[PDB]
RNA sequence: GCGGCGG
DNA sequence: CCGCCG
């Protein structure tokens, strides 16, 4: 498994987008001017993503690199860097279907 | 110094104004200078009149365009960014159907910029250029048909551009094609919508072609006459009223279509002589009577049954013939945007006209200057034509003020049709010279023009030529149309003359482009000079005649990037414009009437003319160039001195005595060293850079704004918020720097502060500002800092706060801050000069004067030109301009070669000779005679066929000198080079190529936000770009880690290029790339919309690029 | 090594009254020839300061005891009317050229940095002549002849040279 | 970066669409959503 | 964006 | 093609 030697491109199974996909992103809410911070099930929330700072996560409970795997008990909050965050995807449960304009125009 | 100049063929005028094509086209342009009253109406006052009788019953007129206070003057103007114009208005009175003309009279409508005495134009802050231009002259020609070997076709050009475009082709299986825009008609037609009946039509035509059958064509549509007008209508392609709508036709009538030219000249010339015969109006212009009037139309179709036919004379237009192309002087270029503003002007105020209410409207209703300005303004800093004023040395500035251009308005030409044009044609002859074009694409193009050669009242580039009936030359001479010269037989002016009669038998001469040798009774023209046959530039070039035309370009073109250098040598050689280029230039000031001299200041020379009057001349001190050069006028005369009227005052930045100078002239032995003169390497003695011999001032513009955000304006203060006192020394006044002081890169050259993060303060940072100290001004520091790179010594400031005098300030913009910086440019290894030949080379190798080639009294030569470079390259002239350089060093004395008609082989071996008892005589006296040294170069130089065995030493050295060559001693050896090696006083010169602008290194720096680049532009600078054809480079070694390292650690992965610096700084080995940011964004870029894209395994299996 | 002028503030400045630029100047004093007289003078600071309508001579400056110029009637200024110029000149005892750029000399935060030209030398040449005395006629006469600008004489060069010379040949002593 | 602006379009759309099916349903005004919304995923 | 320019 | 200035 030590190589990677093929890619491959498919179609993606609804079943895979949720798989791929960590938390949904629910509401239009960028960030709110008061604090930096981003609003809440927004674009930018940090539980559907990952952790807006550098090794520490949302409360302080567990802040270093002893316990770099483990989630806090209170809330949901793994991290190493602000980069293992932009490496995760968010889906949006569209109510009735629409089409890839891709396949069809 | 004496000064002589070997030139017998009799120089009979003076050179021209040079800069009379700029100067007198805006002269004529705006004749502005003198009363309505003079005649002299084109330009302004032309395109006045042609819009100015507006009929709407409305009725405006013009009277008088009258305009002279400049708002500010010239260095005002570039002081502070201002477009130094003159103010422009002019009488004007409408006249109304019912009883009453109000005339408001003024009306200021616009601004128009005004032309130096040098030439030059200031738009905003900067001198620019008009540069002339050239196109087909807009008239009528017949050019041989495309594919079709057989027959030839007629073409009708008429400007501006949205004029028609006609074309007169013959297909006998069909039609007689005429077509205005790419449409085909039968020529007939429109004959018979202007009266022409198929009777007298055909036989007053029809003489001697059948072709005519092909006109007498119509049984049908040729028996209704006015009808056809309406039938010619339904022509047009799309469906519109059948009555009136003639408009489509009423535009080829007198008005905007066809050309409003001059009458009798513009057009007309190309009428008269190469067709038909007689001009109605101005054009086939006539829309009176309800019937029209061509008579145009049909004889060109007169001609094109003549062409066809037998030999009414031989018409085939040869395209490129100057006699068919026009050069466009900045006057009409100029005069051409106004009267498009004039007709967008005139636009509105017709519509202002049915708006009216009563007599009520005049000044204010009729004129809007809104469109007059946004024109003119557009144009001077718009147009693809004028320019940023290249004058890296005055010379420099004087070319880019003459040069031509084809491409342009693009209706003349355009970019991939050039293969024809870039061609120096027949016609070129003196009125363009065949080597100022430049190098690379483009070449042949754009091109500089002649040295005699003045446009005309039309454009065509006109040449002077002498007069000569029977066997006898006069002193009067004419300028023939380039057209007008073919018709007669001019000869070379090499030609013998023993005073006013020719001198052999079979004398040269050029019928039509063409070389025959021809008799005295029959030569009826000859040439003036050598000179006019090439550009000013060329004109400088000592013995371009030994020189090949290829490398003569390079010559030229090298010194116009010349820089002015402190001490400033005229050419140990010179061609004798030296003089005239400074002069009519502007470098130099000279004195205008007889007098004596008052004061004498290094600011200032007030002199008293014996007329009873005192003036005061200041000089430019140390102006900043446009190119970032040296311009400083130095005084030559000393106080209470009688000088002559036009005698220098003051040099100019590259004129000393006068003389242009641009480099100096310097000993120079021409043979190989180790390899320090390897491909074109050049190698310097030491002993130049000591007497400051290659030194040019340079000055840097650096330029920061105090701008206005809505966060809080930025201050430009003596506080910068980072709490360094060290570094706020040299900044004394509070926000500028010092005069005099030192910057260096990194230093703050002005200080200047704006607001935080943008919008809200952060919660981060006011934890750490509350710690330390919690009243930390909250405004950062935005300074203007010493550019990575350098900077030197800061020698003049501006700076333009509030209650502005009277500048024009951007809005958003509180106040400017300008600051120029200079420094001394010494010679060094990496600096390129050259000569007026085309030796074109570096600097490898910097000798101490101790261990270089020195000749046999002490006397070191100064630079060692690789032998080399001068055979495949063929230009002669510099190893000739090195020979005549050596007598003038032993003989201490300039000299001045014409062109063609220059120094000969003889003469100098003449001086040469004489330069040997200087050099040797004083060595026999001072009591030594030859070295042992001496003679055993001697051996080898007979054996060697140079010397003529037999004689004494004495006798074989002066041999030997008089061949230009002379002993020379190795100096790191004392041991003499086998063989003689020639030396000499050659003129070179440092060019605008300081290696200033040659090392950008970089470690480590900024990055872009969008796309992840290092982009620079701060402190830090860019690294080099490695595009695909270098990336093959690699591939194809098999570097590919090389390869690797350079697609992702030295860019796009982030985190990689931090391990790696992290790495390097522990002296470890850089870390392993994983995937590149580009990898992992693609994967998403590619979830992100349908497609799954999934990396595998060796197993068809999953893999984590994250 | 290094000069200034009263009120100028950089090498590119003009002084009123006074035809010559800075550069024009400073270019003029390196042609400069002085002479010190013992060791205990390596740095010498010559002033100079004349006004009005004059003609400024390297002789003008203000004597310093021990050492002399023997460049008198080099031509240093000229000056108009109300020409007000004082400037002091650093002098030093060197080898070799160097650049201003190379030292950078401050005595006065304003002052500015001149080329070093100390080769006091202008030009060497040795002449190979036939015999004078001996058996043979395959013989050596060398004769040179040195050019010195004054602070030292052809002989005190020759010397030092000689010596040099020397010096390095001793150099050949301990092997390794 | 751009796309954000989009992205919120869909979402609110994606969202008002929601809210439109459990409030009461009037056909003419589901469609016209659906559409926006096809418009929005384009 | 357009002019210029080096190889 | 690669590069740099305004």
């Amino acid at each position: 498994k030590k190589e990677v030697r093929k890619v491959r491109i498919a179609l993606a199974s609804p079943e895979k987008i949720r798989s791929w996909s960590y938390g949904e992103v629910e509401k239009p809410e960028t960030i709110n001017y008061r604090t930096l911070k981003p609003e809440r099930d927004g674009l930018f929330d940090e539980r559907i993503f990952g952790p807006i700072k550098d090794y520490e996560c949302a409360c302080g409970k567990y802040k270093r690199q002893r316990f770099e795997g483990k989630v806090c008990e209170r809330c949901g909050v793994e991290v190493t860097k602000s980069i293992v965050r932009r490496y995760r995807m968010g889906h949006i449960e569209l109510a009735t279907p629409a089409a890839h304009i891709w396949f069809v125009k | 110094m004496e000064i002589k100049r070997f030139g017998r063929i009799r120089e009979v005028i003076p050179l021209p104004p040079l800069t009379e094509i700029q100067v007198e086209s805006y002269r004529r342009a705006l004749q502005a200078d003198v009363p309505p009253e003079k005649r002299e109406n084109v330009g302004i006052q032309a395109a006045f009149r042609e819009t100015f009788p507006i009929e709407e019953g409305l009725v405006l007129d013009f009277l008088e365009y009258r305009l002279g206070e400049p708002p500010f003057p010239q260095d005002e103007c570039r002081e502070k960014d201002l477009t130094y114009q003159a103010p422009l208005y002019a009488r004007l009175q409408l006249i109304h159907k019912d009883t009453g003309l109000i005339k408001e009279d003024e009306v200021f409508l616009g601004h128009i910029p005004l032309m130096t005495e040098d030439g030059s134009f200031i738009i905003n802050g900067a001198d620019r250029v008009i540069v002339s231009q050239i196109h087909r002259s807009p008239g009528v020609y017949f050019t041989p048909d495309p594919a079709r070997p057989g027959r030839y076709i007629a073409s009708i050009i008429p400007l501006p551009k949205r004029g028609p475009w006609i074309d007169l082709e013959v297909e006998p299986n069909g039609v007689v094609s005429m077509k205005v825009n790419k449409r085909k008609f039968p020529l007939v037609l429109l004959l018979r919508v202007l009266g022409y009946d198929q009777e007298t039509l055909a036989r007053e035509l029809g003489a001697y072609g059948e072709l005519v059958q092909g006109l007498m064509d119509e049984s049908v549509f040729a028996m209704r006459p006015e009808e056809a007008l309406i039938r010619l209508f339904t022509l047009l392609r799309p469906g519109d009223p059948p009555k009136r709508d003639k408009a489509v036709a009423y535009v080829y009538g007198l008005i905007a279509d066809p050309r409003r030219y001059d009458l009798g000249e513009a057009g007309r010339y190309k009428a008269e002589e190469k067709l038909g015969i007689r001009l109605s109006g101005r054009t086939l212009a006539r829309f009176e009577d309800g019937e029209f009037k061509d008579e145009v139309f049909l004889p060109t179709l007169r001609y094109l049954f003549a062409l066809t036919a037998g030999v009414p004379g031989h018409e085939v237009d040869d395209i490129d013939h100057l006699g068919n192309r026009r050069i466009r002087t900045v006057g009409e270029l100029m005069t051409d945007q106004f009267r498009v503003g004039l007709a967008r002007l005139a636009r509105g105020v017709r519509e202002r006209m049915l708006m009216g209410s009563e007599d009520s409207l005049t000044p204010a209703k009729l004129v809007n200057s809104r469109p007059l300005e946004a024109a003119i303004r557009e144009f001077f800093s718009r147009s693809q034509l004028s320019q940023f004023k290249d004058e890296t040395n005055p010379l420099s500035s004087l070319r880019h003020k003459r040069r031509i251009s084809a491409l342009g308005p693009g209706g003349l030409t355009r970019e991939r049709a050039g293969f024809d044009v870039r061609d120096v044609h027949r016609t070129h002859y003196g009125r363009i010279c065949p080597v100022e074009t430049p190098e690379g694409a483009n070449i042949g193009l754009i091109t500089s023009l002649a040295a005699y050669a003045r446009v005309d009242e039309l454009g065509f580039i006109r040449t002077p030529y002498r007069r000569v009936v029977g066997g006898v030359v006069t002193d009067e001479v004419v300028y023939m149309t380039a057209t007008e010269e073919d018709r007669y037989t001019i000869a070379q002016a090499n030609t013998p003359l023993e005073g006013n009669r020719i001198a052999a038998e079979r004398v040269v001469a050029r019928r039509k482009g063409e070389p025959v040798i021809v008799s005295p009774e029959e030569v009826e023209f000859m040439d003036v000079s050598p000179k006019q046959v090439f550009s000013v530039n060329t004109n400088l070039i000592p013995f371009l005649e030994h020189d090949d035309a290829n490398r003569a370009l390079m010559g030229s073109n090298m010194q116009t990037q010349a820089v002015p250098l402190i001490r400033a040598q005229a050419p140990v050689v010179m061609t004798g414009l030296e003089e005239r280029v400074v002069r009519d230039s502007l470098a130099a000031l000279y004195a205008e009437e007889d007098g004596e001299v008052a004061k004498v200041d290094g600011n200032r020379i007030v002199v008293r003319y014996e007329d009873g009057r005192l003036v005061e001349y200041p000089l430019r001190r140390f102006y900043r160039s446009n190119q970032g050069t040296a311009l400083d006028q130095r005084p030559r005369v000393v106080v209470g001195q009688r000088v002559r009227k036009g005698d220098l005052l003051a040099d100019g930045p590259a004129s000393e005595n006068g003389f242009l100078a641009l480099g100096q002239n310097v000993l120079v032995a021409i043979m190989p060293f180790d390899g320090y003169n390897f491909e074109d390497a050049i190698v310097i003695s030491e002993e130049l850079l000591k007497r400051d011999f290659y030194t040019s001032i340079h000055i840097e513009r650096y330029e920061i704004e105090a701008r206005d955000t809505k966060l809080g304006p930025e201050r430009i203060t003596r506080d910068i918020p980072h709490l360094s006192e060290a570094a706020l020394r040299d900044l004394d006044e509070e926000g500028v720097v010092r005069i005099g002081a030192e910057v260096k890169p990194g230093d703050i050259l002005v200080g200047r502060t704006s607001f935080k993060g943008e919008s809200e303060p952060t919660p981060e940072e006011r934890l750490l500002r509350s710690i330390f100290g919690e009243k930390a001004r909250d405004v950062k520091d935005t300074s203007l800092r010493v550019p990575p790179g350098e900077g030197g010594i800061v020698v003049r400031t501006v700076r333009l706060r509030r209650g502005d005098p009277g500048v024009e300030l951007k809005p958003g913009v509180r106040e400017v801050v300008r600051v120029y910086v200079a420094q001394k440019r010494k010679l060094q290894v990496g600096d390129k000069l050259a000569n007026r030949h085309g030796n074109k080379g570096v600097v490898a190798k910097i000798l101490p004067v101790e261990d270089m080639p020195h000749l046999p009294d002490g006397t070191p030569v100064d630079v060692i030109l690789n032998p080399l470079g001068v055979p495949s390259r063929m230009n002669l002239g510099q190893i000739l301009e090195t020979h005549l350089g050596l007598a003038g060093y032993f003989l201490g004395q300039r000299y001045i070669s014409p062109i063609f008609d220059g120094a000969k082989e003889p003469e100098i071996k003449e001086l040469l000779a004489q330069a040997f008892e200087v050099y040797f005589g004083k060595r026999k006296g001072e009591g030594f005679g030859v070295d042992k040294r001496e003679v055993e170069v001697l051996r080898r130089a007979e054996k060697l066929g140079l010397v003529t065995p037999g004689k004494t030493p004495e006798e074989q050295l002066k041999e030997l000198f008089l061949q230009g060559k002379v002993v020379l001693y190795d100096g790191r050896t004392g041991e003499p080079i086998e063989g003689p090696i020639v030396v000499g006083q050659m003129f070179i010169m440092k060019l605008y190529h300081m290696v200033e602008d040659k090392m950008h290194a970089r470690s480590t720096g900024p990055y872009s936000l969008i796309t992840q680049q290092p982009l620079g532009g701060k402190a830090q600078f860019g690294g080099q770009r490695f595009g695909e054809m270098e990336v093959w480079a690699l591939e194809a070694y098999g570097a590919a880690h090389t390869l690797q390292e350079m697609l992702t650690l030295k860019s796009d992965d982030i985190e990689g290029r931090n391990a790696a610096y992290e790495a390097i700084i522990k002296g470890e080995d850089v870390p392993e790339p994983s995937v590149p940011e580009s990898f992992r964004v693609l994967v998403k870029e590619l979830q992100a919309l349908a497609l799954d894209v999934q990396t595998l395994d060796e197993k068809d299996n999953p893999v984590d690029i994250f | 090594t290094s000069v200034y002028i009263e009120d100028v503030l950089h090498e590119f400045s003009t002084i009123p009254g006074v035809k010559e630029d800075v550069v024009e100047i400073i270019l003029n004093l390196k042609e400069l020839v002085v002479r010190f007289l013992n060791p205990s003078l390596q740095t010498v600071t010559l002033l100079l300061k004349a006004e009005g309508p004059k003609e400024v001579k390297a002789r003008d400056f203000l004597p310093v005891a021990d050492v002399e110029i023997m460049n008198p009637d080099l031509h240093i200024a000229t000056l108009e009317e109300g020409g007000r110029l004082n400037m002091e000149v650093r002098v030093d005892r060197g080898v070799g050229y160097v650049p201003a750029e190379k030292h950078g000399i401050k005595d006065r935060i304003n002052a500015i940095p001149v080329d070093a030209v100390f080769s006091p030398v202008r030009r060497v040449a040795f002449q190979v002549e036939d015999t004078r005395l001996g058996q043979r006629t395959d013989l050596d006469k060398l004769t040179l002849r040195i050019w010195t600008d004054g602070s030292v004489t052809p002989l005190e060069a020759l010397n030092q040279a000689v010596e040099i010379l020397r010096e390095h040949l001793t150099y050949f002593s301990n092997p390794q | 970066s751009d796309l954000n602006d989009l992205y919120r379009r869909l979402i609110n759309r994606n969202n008002r669409l929601k809210k439109l099916l459990a409030q009461g349903a009037p056909e003419i005004i589901i469609r016209n959503e659906k559409r926006m919304l096809q418009e929005a995923v384009d």
